[PDB]
RNA sequence: GAAACUGCGAAUGGCUCAUUAAAUCAGUUAUCGUUUAUUUGAUAGUUUACAUGGUAUAACUGUGGUAAUUCUAGA
RNA sequence: AUUCAUAAUAACUUUUCGAAUCGCAUGGCCUUGUGCUGGCGAUGGUUCAUUCAAAUUUCUGCCCUAUCAACUUUCGAUGGUAGGAUAGUGGCCUACCAUGGUUUCAACGGGUAACGGGGAAUAAGGGUUCGAUUCCGGAGAGGGAGCCUGAGAAACGGCUACCA
């Protein structure tokens, strides 16, 4: 079976295709997030440490965590759950998946290499892919820059050029959760539109009990009267 | 906001702010071709307009307005006669300020000034204060709407009695000062048009008048309204000028470069010239080109002359050269300023001219150039060239500069010696003013500064400061420098064994004078306390380089075996550039050994060199990650054990966080190789933030050298030039502190990071067993409570005390650790906490002491110490008689940690009603404890008091 | 059904709106607010079938996003918002404010106030209760809720409420020979008199009203509306002061007018 | 401003009369027997801060399975 | 009409809420600091009231059939008590109790080419028939059963089984 494998350090990946069977026995009855070694894959894979990640059978059904058979079931997939993209809020749908023991009936296996081995792969380890976005958060930017609290992250915004015919430029993110007078200014308001209505409803308060303080005398005062 | 809507939305219906209104609104009521009622007439303009009004405003105002008047505006003879009541009402009703009656009312006023015009004149004075007053009252209750209304208005009036005011617009003008000079710019900017339309109808002399009174006021705003007033004036339409533009802009040069007119008008005329010439194409600018130059050429004179130069000045800088129709005139003038002043200005012109000129031009007139510059320019002829370089320094090289700055030097090198130092330190950096350094310099200065160190005293940081910037000087010098240096640096030596900061980049710099042994034997005699500086690594760099590898050598090194690893402690400083070039340091060194250079040496270099880039950020890891394995794998001595682990802590100084991903990576798997040097350097780092480290550097005598060098200009585009070039004149104004200052730049960076310390507690926390073994080193701080310290000069941040608890609890036998009990005391003081996160830390390590009556209770303590399940634990587990209840036996163990665990658990604010109950619950189990426990309770509460 | 429903049939719409049967299929359903369903008169309708402003919806929502029109001097923008009895209608641009009320024959008429008049609003104490903290506070027929009220005020009573600040200028008391609006009922639209209230326990009671021409009619008490003293309206009152004609004696009229 | 996340709607509208004989429905009552998005009006000094995390992902980059579907797996 | 509104006392909570949100604009104080203060709006949020609603509910009123006279009660039928559940009352359900409930004033059972009403036709008046069908209310989405989401669904141009 065709084995995907994902260097995740270097965020490379790619596919070999097999043939001799010994490594693919060797791949049976293991489980996800279990790990084997590559030597017994092959030379090639010497020294390497494979963990498995899924897979998909000779019908295209994917594998799914938490399932613990060798053949396909039918389960009822819900919200945040893999293999399933519910399209409507609420929306549960029963699909056949495949299950978490490796067997001689998967068309592709997924491995994630864990630990390098001695001898480099020319398409994983030699190569690189970078990292298609920056930081935007302002605390994430320092995290990555290691900036001090005094040094702004104003300067240490990434930025792309982007070249359009003779013409050129550069984007950079919007930064969220800076500190900006705006915010500020809106604290600010809060703060005095709270003590603002506390006071003027103490206000009231007093005027109602002077108002009732006096028709209280009045009427006492005429029962004082009747007697 | 900048991008403003360019691109239009398909919404119809579209919001747009009051100040977005204003920005594009225009006062020009001219160019609205749209058929105006009052156009058509049959009795006057003001009935015609009236009855329309009637009909589209409903405004109660208005309304009785329209009632109070209608029977006196039915003919024409009717408004004549009547005029006095008319004009009181339209100010009375006006005067209330109303919006839904202003339109009506402000076109009426209008109308009103058309039907009786010359007898508008008696009201004229009080119409304009009318609107003055609505217009500063618009500024509170914000309509765009009612600013068109009012500025129109205005330009009706003022379109209608054009003959009248025109000649008498100093008077007019009086009126609109307080417009004109209003803070805010919009309305500056609508009264200048307003205003504007009467100057473009002017009559040459009666415009000369007004340009002379303005001139005269401008001896707040006023400066800005002006601006914009003759700019709107000048301009009629897109790339076109308005045919009248000639007349003015002769009347305000001519008034301009009078004596009387201040000095200020110019820089006004300036601003003014550089607008239109933005605004305008070549074509329309000709006729106004061609009167500027023969006005110059006829009014040239020795007290206006620096007013010309000024004009002239802005006239090339305008939208660079493109605007500008034939150079040959430009030039042909400034022969004649030449010819018949201020050095500053003058070098100002000249470098934009170099900037600027076409090239034909410039070829005919760059020899005659420079010559003036030799002339006048030469008390400052640099500060001219190093601005001239920066504006197009390929330009100057094409041209030939550099013969003339050679010309120059020879004649000025006794004068100015220490400001010529000061040019060749600035563009020493610079790879593209390489040739200037080529430039042969005059041999004769060479030999006075030469003769200076035969016989020079050097005994404090003053005489040093004289070595100085003439050393740099001899780095050009041919007569074989290195005999002169080498008893020069054993004086410095023998002088000083223990350098200052300027003390080792002077070694660095007369170093640097070398060019292709004795002198590496007098390096390597003092040099341990130079390693540090980077200008004197760079000067060892560049002597070892040259030098070619022998045999003599080889027995010189052998002298200093420690040589090599001396240098190693290079590495852990804060600085890239020290650390590349004391990489490149010791390549040069192994190759004058003969020794071999380890492959890793090479490695390490390459990845110094990568930049710090998130496209390179991956690239960085894994060769931090391959050459740790490869370092893993390799046995080596020790000098590549302690070149890679002093590099690998070099590398977390750096401030790019894929990087610290690879070292943190590779450092657990290689600190087998020196258990003992890891440990240094992780203990070094711990105390960094606490040591002070402080960059004292010699302080010049202060010079009191500087001056107003160019006039400042409104626009921002020119008036950053000036800021250049001012700052150029400033920097050459105090050569001493500029020299010291581009200095102190370029040494490189000595402060660590304050988070240098979070990082080595990252190292120390993978490393539980290091830690464990090497406690002694450690264990001081704890018992300081990480404090450096009664009042405190600082402490740890809570960061760094957390990461340091999760490790003393990772070891694997904390019981035998150098000082256990004053341990097992202070983690009792830390499981009084009150964050509940430092508590479970301070368990965490007390539990790693094996003690079976604690982990007989772990889990119940742990519950405690959980908030959800902190309620039901404390009647359960401490009930009096409980099932669950601690036994009797084990309880003298345990009741310490649960009299501690309660108290923090006291010290939450009691806040809120979930955190109000946790607070009485706290109290609320005393009496189940005996009486001696209780008071073990209360014991602590009092101890902090 | 499901949930609420959010369609009107125009058949099924409030009669007194006054609706063309064949112009369309539906009818604007009033959004939820101060007055209920069947006694409120939706903006849209004001503006298009009343005062002829606009010429169908799409006019009026241009009207309504102007912020022009103000209800109880509160700018609103929904097309179907529920304006009704004793609410205060301003149009600045047209100078123009309104007082839905109702005429004789039971709709809401357009009825032109002037500014001053138009700056209070008469409300109907539907409840007097004491809320959290021990605050006192009435809910009138339109919704609102003012805190610390005269003590005095009772349900029934009517409130004189400013526009500006929400609060109560005065207020009166529901006694025999106070003058009252019938707002419910065929008898919608008089104007008379009290002269006595039946009191039932456990059951609705009943109010018996003389007219300024000594007819005499008698209505539920929720359908009645206390608006001032006899002579001394508090408001102004529409055409015909609340009075109903028989049909012979509006035939007289009529043709004399004519 | 595509895509996607988020919020809201999709329980309205339209169609039909199968079941349903104190059931539905009509008129008339009650909630002191209860829920109520939304609208409208009131209403909360008592709770590193110049402002906290991934305890996190979509869209997106890239590598793939199935004959096939508004299928989706690893990184 | 209340154990109502509200208040107070003592505690309790895997326990909430009490603005870490956004647009436009740049006013006022000065000890001149990117210091302090400040406007017009949007969107959120506890509780109360109102509104659109929902649920249950009191009294009266339905065509033919007595050659259907007794029915309901074991497996809830009538009622009491306590609990569970419900948004809530309630045999709605559970446990223990009693033996009740309707009926010749027609219960129970059967038929209905039975959705109900506003209305339509005829008739001089009484009556007789029609009303799937422009509005109101109820139920359904091939037939049963069961649910996620959401304030609101036993939803079906949402999902799951079984039957066809
Ligand atoms: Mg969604
Ligand atoms: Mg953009
Ligand atoms: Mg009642
Ligand atoms: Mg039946
Ligand atoms: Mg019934
Ligand atoms: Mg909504
Ligand atoms: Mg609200
Ligand atoms: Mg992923
Ligand atoms: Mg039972
Ligand atoms: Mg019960
Ligand atoms: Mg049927
Ligand atoms: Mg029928
Ligand atoms: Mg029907
Ligand atoms: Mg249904
Ligand atoms: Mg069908
Ligand atoms: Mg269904
Ligand atoms: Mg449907």
């Amino acid at each position: 079976m065709k084995l995907n494998i994902s260097y995740p350090v270097n965020g490379s990946q790619k596919t070999f295709e097999i043939d001799d069977e010994h490594r693919i026995r060797v791949f049976f009855d293991k489980r996800i997030g279990q790990e084997v070694d590559g030597e017994a894959v092959g030379d090639e894979f010497k020294g390497y440490v494979f963990k498995i990640s899924g897979g998909n059978d000779k019908q295209g059904f994917p594998m799914k965590q938490g399932v613990l058979l060798p053949t396909r079931i039918k389960l009822l997939l819900t919200k945040n759950v893999s293999c399933y993209r519910p399209r409507r809020d609420g929306e549960r749908k029963r699909k056949s998946v495949r299950g978490a023991i490796v067997g001689p009936d998967l068309a592709v296996l997924a491995l994630v290499i864990v630990k390098k081995g001695e001898q480099e792969l020319e398409g994983l380890t030699d190569t690189t892919v970078p990292k298609r976005l920056g930081p935007k958060r302002a605390n994430n930017i320092r995290k990555f820059f290691g900036l001090s609290k005094e040094d702004d992250v104003r300067d240490f915004v990434i930025r792309r050029e982007v070249t359009k015919g003779e013409k050129t430029y550069t984007k950079a993110p919007k930064i969220q959760r800076l500190v900006t007078p705006q915010r500020l200014q809106r604290k600010r308001h809060q703060r005095a539109l709270k003590v603002r209505n506390a006071q003027a409803q103490r206000e009231a308060a007093a005027e109602y009990a002077q108002l009732l303080a006096k028709r209280l005398s009045e009427r006492k005062a005429e029962k004082a009267e009747i007697r | 906001a900048k991008q403003r809507q360019t691109t239009k939305s398909s919404k119809r219906y579209r919001y747009s702010s009051f100040k977005a209104r204003i920005d594009d609104l225009k006062i020009e009521p001219a160019r609205n071709l749209e058929k105006r009622v009052h156009d058509y007439v049959e009795s006057s303009h003001f009935l015609a307009s009236f009855d329309q009004w009637k009909e589209i405003n409903l405004s109660a105002k208005f309304t009785e307005f329209a009632a109070e008047i209608e029977h006196d505006v039915q003919t024409l003879p009717q408004i004549l006669y009547h005029d006095k009541k008319i004009f009181n009402s339209l100010v009375s009703f006006i005067n209330f300020h109303d919006e839904f009656s202003l339109q009506p009312l402000l076109d009426l006023l209008a109308q009103f000034c058309h039907d009786l015009g010359p007898d508008f004149l008696k009201f004229y004075e009080e119409a304009i204060k009318t609107l003055i007053n609505l217009l500063d009252a618009a500024i509170e209750f914000e309509s765009s709407n009612v600013f068109e209304w009012g500025f129109n208005c205005l330009a009706y009036i003022f379109k209608y009695l054009s003959k009248f005011l025109v000649k008498k617009l100093v008077l007019t003008c009086d009126l609109l000062i307080p417009l004109l000079s209003h803070s805010k710019e919009y309305l500056s900017r609508f009264s200048a048009e307003a205003l504007s339309f009467l100057v473009r109808k002017c009559p040459v002399s009666n415009l000369r008048e007004f340009v002379r009174s303005v001139f005269e006021k401008l001896e707040t705003n006023l400066y800005e309204g002006l601006l914009i007033l003759f700019t709107e004036s000048m301009t009629s339409t897109q790339e076109t000028l308005h045919s009248k533009a000639k007349a003015i802009m002769s009347v305000l040069l001519h008034e301009a470069l009078t004596k009387s007119s201040p000095e200020r008008s110019v820089s006004l005329l300036s601003d003014i010239w550089m607008n239109i010439s933005k605004y305008a194409s070549i074509e329309s600018l000709l006729p106004v080109y061609e009167v500027m130059y023969q006005d110059f050429n006829d009014s040239l004179d020795a007290t206006n002359i620096d007013r010309i130069l000024k004009v002239l000045t802005t006239i090339v800088f305008s939208e660079s050269g493109r605007k500008i129709p034939d150079w040959n005139k430009i030039t042909i003038l400034i022969e004649r300023i030449m010819s018949q002043l201020s050095q500053d200005k003058v070098a100002f012109l000249f470098a934009l001219f170099i900037r600027n000129s076409d090239v034909k031009t410039l070829t005919l007139f760059h020899q005659k150039l420079f010559n003036y510059a030799l002339t006048n320019i030469s008390d400052c002829f640099l500060e001219f060239f190093q601005f001239a370089l920066r504006l197009s320094y390929e330009r100057v090289f094409s041209f030939n500069g550099l013969k003339f700055l050679q010309l120059f030097l020879k004649k000025n090198w006794q004068s100015q010696g220490k400001k010529i130092a000061l040019f060749f330190l600035e563009v020493d950096d610079k790879p593209e003013l390489q040739k200037v350094r080529e430039v042969n310099f005059p041999e004769e200065f060479i030999l006075s500064i030469r003769d200076f160190f035969v016989t020079a005293e050097i005994n404090d940081s003053n005489d040093l400061f004289e070595i100085y910037w003439r050393a740099i000087i001899f780095k050009y010098s041919k007569l074989q420098n290195t005999e002169i240096i080498i008893p020069l640096l054993e004086r410095i030596f023998s002088t000083f064994a223990s350098p200052d900061n300027f003390t080792k980049d002077m070694v660095g710099t007369l170093l640097k004078i070398y060019r292709k042994n004795n002198l590496l034997k007098t390096i390597l005699d003092n040099y341990e306390n130079y390693k540090e500086s980077l200008n004197f690594l760079r000067g060892w760099n560049k002597l070892v380089s040259n030098l070619h590898p022998s045999e003599s050598l080889k027995g010189l090194m052998s002298h200093y075996p420690s040589l090599l690893l001396s240098l190693t402690d290079n590495f852990m400083l804060p600085d890239g550039k020290i650390r590349y070039e004391t990489l490149e340091l010791m390549k040069t060194l192994m190759i004058l050994q003969g020794m071999q250079v380890p492959d890793l040496l090479s490695s390490c270099m390459v990845i110094e060199e990568i930049p710090l880039t998130l496209q390179n950020a991956r690239d960085l890891t894994i060769r931090i990650k391959n050459v740790g394995a490869e370092f893993g794998k390799t046995k080596t001595d020790k000098l590549v054990s302690s070149f890679f682990l002093k590099y690998l802590f070099g590398l977390l100084t750096v401030r790019f966080s894929p990087v610290w991903t690879g070292v943190f990576d590779t450092l657990p798997n290689v600190y087998t190789k020196d258990e003992a040097l890891v440990w240094k350097l992780v203990l070094s780092f711990i105390k960094l933030p606490d040591e002070n480290q402080n960059l004292d550097y010699y302080q010049p005598l202060l010079e009191d050298g500087a001056n107003k060098v160019l006039w400042d200009s409104s626009v921002v585009r020119l008036r950053d030039t000036i800021d250049t070039f001012s700052h150029i004149w400033s920097k050459y104004s105090t050569q001493n502190t500029s020299i010291i200052s581009t200095t102190i730049e370029r040494r490189g960076n000595t402060t660590y990071p304050i988070l240098i310390r979070n990082q080595a507690l990252k190292v120390m926390l993978s490393i539980p067993q290091v830690a464990e073994n090497h406690f002694v080193d450690i264990a001081p701080f704890v018992y300081n409570d990480f404090k450096t310290y009664r009042v405190i000069t600082g402490s740890w941040t809570e960061v760094d005390r957390n990461v340091f608890l999760k490790t003393l609890s990772k070891f694997k036998n904390i019981k035998n650790v150098y000082s256990a009990t004053e341990l097992h005391d202070h983690l009792m003081v830390l499981l009084g906490s009150r964050n509940t996160d430092v508590q479970k830390l301070a368990l965490d390590a007390l539990l790693a002491y094996k003690n079976p009556t604690l982990n007989k209770y772990r889990d119940n303590l742990k519950n405690l110490l959980d908030d959800t399940l902190f309620k039901d634990e404390i009647t359960t587990f401490l009930t009096e008689n409980g099932s669950q209840s601690i036994k009797a036996e084990d309880e003298k163990v345990v009741m310490p940690y649960v009299l501690r665990i309660f108290f923090g658990r006291a010290q939450v604010p009691p806040t809120s009603g979930q955190k109000r109950s946790r607070k009485i619950a706290v109290i609320s189990v005393l009496p189940n404890f005996k009486k001696p426990y209780i008071n073990d309770f209360l014991s602590l509460a009092s101890e902090r008091l | 059904a499901r949930g609420p429903k959010k369609h009107l049939k125009r058949l099924a719409a409030p009669h007194h709106w006054l609706l063309d049967k064949l112009s369309g299929c539906y009818a604007p359903r009033p959004s939820a607010g101060p007055h209920k369903l069947r006694e409120s008169l939706p903006l849209i309708v004001f503006l298009r079938n009343r005062l002829k402003y606009a010429l169908n919806g799409r006019e009026v929502k241009a009207i309504l996003m102007q912020r022009h029109v103000k209800v109880d001097g509160k700018v609103r923008t929904d097309t179907t918002y529920p304006a009704g009895f004793m609410d205060v209608i301003t149009l600045d641009a047209t100078n123009e404010n309104f007082r839905l009320v109702y005429d004789v024959k039971g709709r809401f008429a357009v009825h032109r106030i002037t500014d001053e008049e138009a700056s209070y609003k008469l409300g109907k104490v539907k409840k007097v209760q004491l809320g959290k903290k021990g605050v006192p506070y009435v809910v009138t027929h339109d919704g609102r809720t003012i805190r610390y009220p005269d003590p005095n005020i009772k349900v029934n009573d009517t409130v004189k409420i400013d526009l500006a600040s929400g609060k109560i200028t005065d207020f009166i008391k529901f006694d025999a020979g106070k003058l009252v609006y019938v707002t419910g009922g065929r008898n919608l639209g008089r104007i008379g008199t009290i002269v006595h209230k039946e009191r039932h326990d456990g059951g609705f009671d009943l109010v018996h009203i003389k007219d300024s021409l000594d007819n005499t009619f008698v209505t539920r008490l929720n359908n009645v509306f206390v608006i001032g003293e006899q002579g001394k309206p508090y408001i102004s009152l529409p055409k015909g002061k609340g009075i109903k004609l028989s049909i012979a004696e509006e035939r007289d009229r009529r043709r004399a007018q004519q």
